[PDB]
RNA sequence: UAAAGCUAAAUAUAUGUAGGAGACCGAUAGCAAACAAGUACCGUGAGGGAAAGAUGAAAUAGUACUCAGGAAUGAGCAAU
RNA sequence: AUUUUAAAAUUAUUUGAAUUUUUCUUCUUAUAAUUUAAGUUGUUUCUAUACAGUACUUUCUUAACCCACUCGUCUUGAAACACGGACCAAGGAGUCUAGCAAAUGUGCAAGUGUAUAUGAUUCUUUAAACAUUUUACGCAUAAUUAAUGUAAUAUGUCCAUUGUAGAUUUGUGCCCCACUUUGCAUACAAUACCGGUAAGCAA
RNA sequence: CCUAUUAGCUGGUUAUUUUCGAAAGAUCUCUCAGGAUCGCUGGAGUUGAUUAAUAUAAUUUUACCAGGUAGAGAUAAUGAU
RNA sequence: AUUUCACUCAUAUUAAAUAAAAUAACUCCAAGUGGGCCAUUUUUGGUAAGCAGAACUGGCGAUGAGGGAUGCUCCUAACGC
RNA sequence: UUACCGAUACCAAGCCAUAAAAAGAAGAAAAAAUUUUUUUUUAGAAUCUUUUUAUGAGUAGAAAAUCGUGGGGUUUGUGUUGAAGCGAAAUACGUGAGUUUUCGUGGAACAUCUCCCUAGUGCAGAUCUUGGUGGAAGUAGCAACUAUUCAAAU
């Protein structure tokens, strides 16, 4: 079901999975489109695994913005100069592959630059 | 043979990896030849190695 | 094995997919070979006319550029 | 280059572009040219009609190297020479012209062309054609020949 | 569903980006078209359609052909999309104005010495845009040797297609089907 | 100007050896073989022919001591 | 942020008139706002007076009504009483070369390519880059016939063959169409001219 | 070892989405499980339209054409009967 | 018969009607294809066949959705969420 | 004879993508406090931006935009305060290949999507190969050659 929230229109959930992955452990769950002959999705049967098509794809006036009504956006080291702008569009996020002395250091800088951080809590 | 191509002409039907050589050596061996005819030349207490035609 | 012979099945329709060509229509048609003795004369027809127009246009341009 | 390949775009496909119920097998119609006269042989009378048969007289050992000769028509030998000694000739009702083709590396001469009308020319080449010298002599010029 | 030819989608047919990726060229392009878009003249549009045409479609125009074009009206200005090409067949030139897009040495000096000028396209946007004086000129397109395997199959009759042949002599496609001789003729 | 003869250079190297390199492979890959490899092994013979790398900084830090069990091994408060 | 404006209607004035003959009767002269114009706006609560919970969003497992035949394959016809698949991890298949053609992009352009090779205070990287004294060759500039060979208007003029349309172009009635001016490219023809073979003549 | 011989035949031939989208005829084939060929399709590019036209139409109408199937015959031919 | 001139033949709905008629026309490169089948109607051989073989058209294949309990082809109707 | 129920067909509306279409190479709005401060924006990327309409099925088959992998120049970083990997997971993003994250384990390297060059590059199958593990199952079975019993030592 399409779930609605606020101005974000989402159109579907449950991140499809590949036909015959259940009851076969080779086969894993990212999806791909069966080839075949008679293979049951491409004929598109009554109700079994629906396949991914472009009409699901949300409204680009909407689209990649998070529900934080905000892009994100990862840092490394020190790259804030271009946030300091856009700090009701873009939030931001640190990269996993960041130590404790440069991730405090950054979110030192984040919070007194007024811009939100999903991963605040990080390795600490 | 598929329509509008020219008729085939390779003379191929041998064996050929037997044979085939390609030259990397070119520039090397370029400059070996430079090497060889200045000691040539310098040994020779500086007559001109080239004679008149 | 036994062959199907022959069929014209389809065939129309396969024709009218690409819709009944039509001739190009050209203007004039070519007369290589079509009864001499009369375009024999129709040449001469034209080179005399042609050279009748063209000798008075050389006239004209001469009187007219000095 | 080798992602840019048609192939890498039909990973998968299971038939990879070369069809399902043909199959694709190694040298189906058969090798070389080996159709001719009879089962390939529409394609040769229709592409390339005169490819069966031997027509005229043997040369034996042709030797290339006799009946060399380069072709020059007559309209370019202005052309040949510069455009500034171009200019000074057609300046002077007095000097002519002599173009000894041989040094620039052409052999005959050809009548195809439109010289320019009243001005001698002198010319010196191997051969000439009929047209050609008609060509030459009617606007006062020479043909001198060479060896 | 529908019955609609082609699911009633408009298909054209022709060039809707250059594919040439040449700088100067795109930004002449992003120039013309934007003439065309806002004035009304067929020049311009007909000049930024041709600016987008292949390498093969903006064929080299020769000296010759160019003075022999101008000779009815001489105070145009000719414009040509492709190069123009020095003709060593031609004698003499007389004050001729033109506008391309590559040249030649030898073509440049000699219109120089001429005493015409060489217009690029960014002079004649500037002098120009409305097309007045200007007169749209081409090479011959189909006049390229690999339009001489085109048309009618080589072996129809009555056609006239260069055969694909290794080279030119007696025993190179000249026996059967071509002499009433042998077998049949064309 | 045949039916006698000689000769360095310009040229080739999937051999052996000795050096130097790499938009090459990275332990099912790369030579069959990174290690005790043409070894173990198979076939009476011509011959066929493998698997197997990484403790740890330092084992000159490679498991001392107690208890239980025949010993293996186990547990500790004991110990690197 | 230069059509959420115009008018369109409504109210309340005013203007003249009208007619179906008057409290939604109509047509505007002039005024100010309303919206039925010109895509849903307002009011009251709750979340809630908290920093993680039973609420709220989400993942997972269970159930519930409806539906759903093992995939891949050759085949007109596959779930088949057609064949391969016990399971898992790794490896596993339109590549490379020579030659040609076509399409595209680029340089140059009647020329093009610098080949072998040559010179250099280049000589870790350098087995690359740079450079090439006033016709070397390939491919192209002209074709054709077995072949001796022959070889594209023709000197009236540095016009450059002729038609039918045909893009532009200069103007007449700175944006249409009809009138004369140029006639790209090309398309369909016609003409000449070169080789070849016929035929007539023929020293 | 030649040799990774050849095989018109069997099996396989690995990521997404979008756009367009078929044939199982016809000629020839020591051809009938194959192949070449046009026909159907895609991609590319060009000329013409963008001016409710002109080309154009699996269309009908107006005019003008040609056929010998059903049907009808046995006294109109032939053959019956 | 040709060329050049006269003159002018509806053209403002357009030498009948109607046209999502320029989604055209052409040229080039190329894959698959080249065993078919079912259905109303016509029809050949055979007694007949879910047979063998053709004909105008539509489908199936290449395709699911609702119905015929159920079905490769029947009826409605062809598929973005 | 009415009334009804009945589709991924039809109609109205919303959103996606494709194609076409119309058009484009520089200025202050509002709200909250109390005239002054605060609060959000103040946009101009042509294979783009704004807007309109139509359409949306597909095997063999072709093209485009794409997402990843081993490397390589080129820009610019992360790394003992633990990277690469791996297991579980995410009010996480896409439509989707996938990307990005948190926790645990780990103990030394890792990416470049700034643009590009290159390739032994993407798997479920081929009675595929190599290596490992199942159910079948504590089951079949441990059968010929007549036969062993007691007491003690060890």
């Amino acid at each position: 079901a399409v779930k609605k929230v606020g101005k974000i229109i989402k159109k579907r959930t449950k991140k499809f999975t590949r036909f015959q992955s259940n009851r076969f452990m080779r086969v894993k769950p990212a999806w791909r489109k069966p080839r075949g002959i008679d293979c049951r999705v491409r004929r598109r049967y009554k109700g079994t695994n629906l396949m991914p098509s472009i009409g699901y794809g949300s409204n680009k006036k909407t689209k990649f913005l998070l529900p934080n009504n905000k892009y994100k956006y990862v840092v490394k080291n020190k790259e804030m100069e271009p946030l300091i702008m856009n700090h009701t569009k873009y939030c931001v996020q640190i990269a996993h592959n960041v130590s404790s002395k440069k991730r405090k250091q950054i979110i030192e800088r984040a919070k007194q630059m007024n811009v939100s951080v999903i991963n605040a809590k990080a390795r600490l | 043979v598929a329509h509008n191509n020219v008729l085939p002409n390779v003379h191929l039907h041998k064996w050929w990896q037997r044979h085939v050589r390609v030259n990397f050596s070119k520039n090397i061996k370029k400059k070996k030849r430079r090497l060889l005819r200045e000691k040539r030349r310098k040994a020779n207490g500086g007559t001109p190695i080239e004679k008149l035609h | 094995a036994k062959s199907k012979n022959h069929t014209n099945h389809n065939q129309n329709r396969k024709a009218h997919k690409n819709g009944i060509k039509k001739p190009k229509k050209h203007k004039f048609m070519s007369r290589k070979g079509l009864d001499p003795n009369f375009f024999r004369n129709q040449k001469y027809c034209l080179k005399g006319i042609q050279k009748k127009k063209k000798e008075l246009k050389l006239k004209a341009k001469q009187e007219k550029n000095n | 280059a080798t992602r840019f390949k048609k192939n890498r775009k039909k990973r998968g496909h299971v038939s990879a572009g070369h069809g399902r119920v043909g199959k694709h097998r190694k040298h189906p119609g058969g090798r070389g040219k080996a159709g001719g006269l009879h089962h390939m042989r529409i394609n040769f009378d229709k592409y390339h009609p005169g490819y069966f048969g031997k027509v005229g007289m043997r040369h034996l050992n042709l030797l290339k190297n006799r009946t060399y000769c380069p072709t020059i028509n007559v309209d370019k030998l202005w052309g040949l020479l510069p455009e500034e000694k171009k200019k000074e000739f057609s300046e002077n009702k007095d000097i002519a012209p002599v173009i000894d083709v041989t040094r620039k590396g052409y052999f005959k001469v050809l009548g195809n062309g439109k010289l320019k009308h009243n001005q001698p020319i002198v010319v010196k080449a191997r051969y000439f054609s009929s047209v050609a010298e008609k060509k030459i002599k009617a606007v006062g010029g020479q043909c001198i020949l060479v060896a | 569903g529908i019955a609609l030819k082609n699911v009633g989608r408009i298909k054209k047919h022709g060039r809707k980006h250059l594919v040439s990726k040449n700088p100067y060229l795109r930004l002449l392009v992003k120039l013309y078209n934007f003439l065309a878009r806002r004035t009304n003249a067929n020049f311009n549009k007909i000049i930024a359609k041709r600016l987008i045409m292949p390498k093969r479609y903006r064929p080299p125009l020769s000296l010759s052909k160019l003075q022999y074009h101008m000779a009815n009206h001489p105070n145009d200005i000719a414009v040509v999309v492709g190069s123009i090409t020095d003709d060593k067949r031609l004698f003499s030139l007389k004050q001729l104005k033109v506008c391309a897009l590559r040249f030649t040495e030898t073509a440049r000096k000699r219109i120089e010495d001429a005493g015409g000028e060489c217009l690029t396209f960014d002079q004649l946007a500037l002098k120009y845009p409305t097309g007045k004086k200007c007169v749209l000129l081409r090479g011959p397109t189909k006049a390229r040797t690999a339009e001489k395997h085109f048309g009618k199959a080589p072996g129809k009759p009555k056609s006239k297609a260069r055969p694909y042949v290794r080279s030119k002599g007696r025993k190179f496609e000249k026996a059967r089907g071509r002499r009433k001789s042998r077998a049949y003729k064309k």
